[PDB]
């Protein structure tokens, strides 16, 4: 839905609660990371990463 | 003459004037928000959307903006407005 890409698409005094669901999902969800493993003396077997 | 009055506490109670006089009301809602009021029939619903800037569009599409029914004797698609003849 694009409100849910842009949560400035719902009006906040006509639909708060879902307003702030959506701000807070953008806000609030994990950022992912990584980190290395395995042995440089190997081959390493991956794909796209 | 006291339902007048009254109307014009409610819209006051809300909006203060030295902050909301130069906005234009939309017509349309203001037709329909006083309708229902000496209707003895509640109107908040109404005054969230008061006001439109007619520079940017018409009373007509500042309302489609929520394409919805907003009660029962008004009802709003995305293209269109149903009501009562007054």
């Amino acid at each position: 839905p694009p409100g849910f890409l842009n949560p400035q698409l719902i009006n906040p005094q006509q639909a708060p609660l879902l307003r702030a669901f959506a701000e807070h999902i953008r806000a609030n969800w994990p950022q992912p990371s990584e980190f290395g493993y395995g042995s440089t003396l190997q081959g390493s077997a991956n794909l796209f990463i | 003459h006291d339902r007048a009055l009254a109307f014009v506490g409610v819209l006051t109670q809300r909006y203060p004037l030295t902050q909301n006089a130069q906005r234009y009301t939309n017509p349309l809602v203001l037709g329909a928000a006083f309708g229902d009021f000496l209707n003895a029939r509640s109107i908040d619903i109404f005054l969230d959307r008061l006001f439109y800037g007619p520079t940017q569009e018409s009373p007509i599409t500042s309302i489609t903006k929520f394409p919805y029914q907003w009660t029962i004797d008004f009802n709003v698609t995305a293209d269109s407005v149903r009501t009562p003849a007054g």
